């Protein structure tokens, strides 16, 4: 009921970034969300005194029949202050990662209900844009905290420990974070006893909500407790050509720049001579020998590997094929934190962007988790084909950053 | 005295930090001053100016211009300086329809918005920083002091403040009568529908009856503009339209400057007229950016001059939109880079035309400059229609998914067919995913010496065949490429080929068809000419024999 005052990084003024154009359905769904958020009193007409502006357009969450408003508050979540007044930083969980189910819970629309600073509102504005530009832009500014700010959990988690006080004493062992919009909620109980765990939260801040959130309905439901890896795999073959060894001795190559004994002689002296690709080479011991210790060597960790929060995430993405996809986290370079593999690309046989953009959110959801930040994304695809179509299959709240891979890296062939 | 709503005031500030203006006003001759004086007497029994004390300190120079054959003068404030300390505002014009978006008309209107233009209020706490100074008679009393009390010419914020208060004013109508269309520019509100011509008017009346509310008068003797109109650049007509007369000049000799109106010309006529090429004339601007410098114009530039001429030969006119039926966009490839376009819904009847040039890089494919021409024409079709259109490209159906299937990037481009109208564009070769078992192996290698950029490229093969070519004015880079060249250009119809050069690997898996290197066009000319190809990476100095091997063949 009182505001609290937020202003901007010193020396930088508010978002000025373009409209980008929207398609006819997502234009008039805007249009339908924002009159009702302009009579509930959310958002406010504004006129050209107020420069500012921050793309919006429109999604559907996963397996939701209605639009959802969505604002790229990147740059002004880049211009905002850190809050560290109350909290020095909530230390992230690290307990999250290792429950067997974790739902997530799209608790956005509560932040409604808490009035904005009135000097930060302008920064704020957004614009419905007209299709042909046949009309002036529709232009708003949030009068109460709004989806997708970094302020807005921030300002709310005063409030939102005092709503689950209830529900986290009568259950200690349920882990609960807060990123932006969303609500991480993770368990080890029963699967059936899982949702009846949710449900039970969502019934909570629906009552605090009365003295209807339009998405708080809905659990995506995870499993960070079988969440696999990706270590180092070596051939296991009874004929090796020398094709085969060629590609063996260019992996442990590469591997060596992530472990420290690692050794090729033996294997490279098989390849003496000028010989034909497919010619097959048989082994020597010295050269089994040389492989088994390879081996051994791949099963262990890779040293000094540490995160550090002062740093950022780093996620790059592979194209394997077949709607395969491989990733590697990492804050230096051969340092990696996580590795995975995707195969379980929805909907998108035929779409290599909506499979990269559906990675993507994968990729950025196990970061919450885990480190509970964003990575910042290296895409395999140009920047005018990303750019024209992944709104077109987000489905997530919020929006990391990325920049693209032109050149065809050779380390796709060491995770394949 | 009938009430008038009054106009919401949009409340102005300076930049933060900065202070209103404080310029000193030029000298006038006695006439310059005696017409000034008038003409500012005028406006304050307009209400447009008030005279104010001589405790504001703020300045902004105003000049008397003698208008061309004519008696009378002219008065112009030089808001320049104020301009520089007034803050930003959100500028709405910043998008203007493209006609191709706009929808038939029976009827359009055009109404003069100009004295409604004097009813905006500016700011009470700005109008301080708008005032001005008339010079006295010989200097011997104190100047006149005025300041705006509505939005002055020639101010930063008088067209954002000016259109959207008339856009708040006109809502109400304008939602309220949705079997119309307005839409404001400059000075003008204009007022289509479909409705006969006699509702169309009383809706006219109606208008100017809700414009009453706010004291808004529009002239009795309607508009002398009527259709056809000249709207920044176009000609808009009932049902059609075009740009305006698109003339190419005559010139035994052409300037720097001369081709950048050519081109201006011709990027502005090929949003209808289908098939304008602006490549080689473009090119011969590229680095230099002398006014006054004469270029010859290649005989490529001459021959598409000569092509453009043909094209403009007569009007060619685009229909509007019609939101009932699909949107086909169709392509066609054009050569060294140039792709035109066509966008209609029904056939031969475009809506509008268009074109994309290949960018700037030193390798590139057909397929990847037509996936970003569609990447582009989707952003087009977004921005004009709210929508994607359907694609017809000359692409086959397994070309494409061939491409996107095997390409190390994601690509996508969006519902389309295949239109049979040549040059097709296809892919020019395919690498092996495997060894080829009965091909001759070719072990490659190539070194240069830095400073005297002499260097050696060869291979070694599993039958015997070697060779070594030495080379002068050469790069480690470039030997490592030429040394791939030569193992195609020995080889038979099927080859493997080892190479240690993380450089060529990356060119070559970019699959490229053409490229600035004249050698790596050379080796895109005998990958088409091979039936397999198997390119296989080693890391270089790591006992790998054959590639050792030719490593000191070529290093010594
Ligand atoms: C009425 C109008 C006038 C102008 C005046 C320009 C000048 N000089 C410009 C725009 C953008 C205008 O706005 C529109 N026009 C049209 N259709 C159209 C159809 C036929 C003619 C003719 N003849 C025509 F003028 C316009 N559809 C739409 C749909 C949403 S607004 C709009
Ligand atoms: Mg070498």
């Amino acid at each position: 009921i009182e505001t609290v005052p937020v202003k901007l990084k010193p020396g930088m003024d508010g978002p000025k970034v373009k409209q980008w154009p929207l398609t006819e359905e997502k234009i008039k769904a805007l249009v339908e969300i924002c009159t009702e958020m302009e009579k509930e009193g959310k958002i406010s007409k504004i006129g050209p005194e107020n420069p500012y502006n921050t793309p919006v357009f429109a999604i559907k969450k996963k397996d939701s029949t209605k639009w959802r408003k969505l604002v790229d508050f990147r740059e002004l979540n880049k211009r905002t202050q850190d809050f560290w007044e109350v909290q020095l930083g909530i230390p992230h969980p690290a307990g999250l990662k290792k429950k067997k189910s974790v739902t997530v819970l799209d608790v956005g629309d509560a932040y409604f209900s808490v009035p904005l600073d009135e000097d930060f509102r302008k920064y704020t504005a957004f614009t419905i844009p007209s299709i042909n530009n046949e009309t002036p832009g529709i232009r708003y500014q949030y009068n109460v905290l709004p989806q997708g700010w970094k302020g807005s959990p921030a300002i709310f988690q005063s409030s939102m420990t005092k709503i689950l006080e209830p529900f986290k004493k009568q259950n200690p062992d349920i882990v609960i974070y807060q990123y932006m919009d969303d609500l991480y909620v993770g368990s080890d109980l029963e699967i059936g006893q899982h949702r009846t765990k949710i449900e039970e939260l969502r019934q909570h801040l629906l009552r605090w909500g009365l003295t209807e959130p339009p998405f708080l309905w809905m659990g995506y439901e995870l499993h960070p407790d079988k969440w696999t890896v990706q270590p180092i795999v070596l051939p296991e073959k009874d004929s090796w050509t020398v094709n085969d060894i060629q590609k063996l001795v260019g992996k442990l190559n590469w591997a060596s720049q992530i472990y420290p004994g690692i050794k090729v002689r033996q294997l490279s002296k098989l390849l003496r001579g000028t010989k034909a690709l497919t010619e097959v080479i048989p082994l020597t011991e010295e050269a089994e020998l040389e492989l088994a210790e390879n081996r051994e060597i791949l099963k262990e960790p890779v040293h000094g590997v540490y995160y550090d929060p002062s740093k950022d995430l780093i996620a790059e993405i592979q194209k394997q094929g077949q709607g395969q996809w491989t990733y590697q986290i990492y804050q230096e370079p051969f340092k990696n934190l996580k590795t995975g593999k995707y195969a379980r690309m929805r909907g998108a046989h035929t779409n290599d962007v909506k499979q990269l953009t559906e990675a993507v959110q994968k990729i950025t959801t196990e970061s919450i988790v885990i480190w509970g930040k964003t990575p910042k994304f290296k895409l395999p695809i140009q920047k005018e084909t990303w750019e024209t179509w992944w709104t077109e299959y987000w489905q997530a709240t919020w929006i990391p950053e990325w920049e693209f891979v032109n050149t065809p890296p050779l380390v796709k062939l060491w995770y394949q | 005295m009938v009430p008038i709503s009054p106009i919401e005031t949009v409340p102005v500030k300076l930049k933060p930090g900065m202070d209103g203006p404080k310029v000193k006003q030029w000298p006038l001759t006695e006439e310059k001053i005696k017409a000034l004086v008038e003409i500012c007497t005028e406006m304050e029994k307009e209400g447009k100016i008030s005279k104010i004390g001589p405790e504001n300190p703020y300045n902004t120079p105003v000049f008397a211009i003698k208008k061309k054959d004519s008696t009378k003068w002219r008065k112009l404030v030089d808001f320049r300086e104020l301009n520089k300390r007034t803050q930003d505002f959100w500028e709405v014009q910043l998008g203007i329809p493209h006609p191709a978006g706009l929808k038939k008309k029976k009827s359009v209107t055009v109404l003069d918005v100009g004295d409604a233009y004097f009813s905006v209020p500016l700011d009470e706490d700005f109008r301080k920083y708008t005032a001005f100074t008339i010079p006295s008679i010989n200097n011997e009393t104190p100047g006149i002091r005025y300041q705006y009390n509505v939005l002055p010419q020639g101010w930063k914020g008088s067209p954002a403040i000016f259109q959207s208060s008339m856009t708040k004013i006109l809502e109400p109508f304008a939602a309220q009568n949705p079997d119309i269309v307005i839409y404001q520019y400059m000075d003008d509100l204009y007022v289509g529908s479909d409705l006969e011509i006699g509702q169309h008017r009383t809706k006219i009346e109606e208008l100017r009856q809700h414009l009453l509310r706010w004291g808004l008068t529009t002239p009795d003797k309607k508009h002398q503009k009527e259709p056809p109109f000249l709207w920044m650049g176009y000609e808009l007509h009932p049902d059609k339209w075009t740009v305006q007369p698109i003339v190419l000049p005559e010139k035994d000799s052409w300037t720097v400057n001369d081709i950048q109106k050519l081109v201006g010309k011709l990027n502005w006529a090929s949003q209808i007229y289908p098939g304008i090429k602006v490549r080689q004339l473009s090119k011969l601007l590229r680095g230099t950016k002398a006014l006054t410098e004469v270029i010859p114009l290649t005989e490529e530039a001459e021959l598409e001059l000569a092509e453009n001429r043909e094209i403009l030969k007569e009007p060619v006119h685009g229909v509007y939109y019609d939101p009932s039926k699909d949107l086909i966009a169709e392509i066609q490839k054009q050569g060294q880079g140039q792709w035109t376009y066509q966008i209609y819904q029904e056939p031969f009847k475009n809506l509008k035309t268009g074109k994309y040039a290949r960018m700037r890089g030193a390798h590139t494919n057909d397929v990847k400059q037509l996936t970003e021409a569609v990447q582009k024409i989707t952003t087009e079709s977004i921005v004009i229609w709210g929508k994607t259109p359907k694609f017809k490209l000359p692409i086959q159906k397994e070309t494409w998914e061939t491409w996107w299937t095997e390409y190390w990037q994601a690509t996508w481009i969006p519902e389309w067919e295949f239109v049979n109208t040549p040059p097709l564009v296809k892919l020019w070769y395919q690498l092996e995913k495997e060894p080829i078992v009965g091909a001759e192996t070719f072990y490659v290698d190539g070194a240069a010496n830095r400073e005297t950029k002499l260097g050696k490229a060869g291979y070694v093969t599993n039958k015997g065949r070697q060779k070594v070519v030495p080379l002068t004015n050469t790069t480690n880079q470039k030997t490592e490429l030429q040394a791939i060249y030569l193992a195609l250009q020995d080889s038979g119809l099927e080859v493997n080929i080892v190479t240690d050069s993380q450089y060529a690997l990356g060119i070559i898996q970019a699959q490229p068809d053409k490229s600035e290197s004249e050698l790596v066009n050379q080796i895109i000319e005998q990958l088409i000419k091979k039936e397999k190809v198997y390119l296989a990476w080693v890391p270089a100095h790591k006992g790998i024999g054959g590639n050792e091997q030719v490593d000191k063949l070529v290093s010594a």
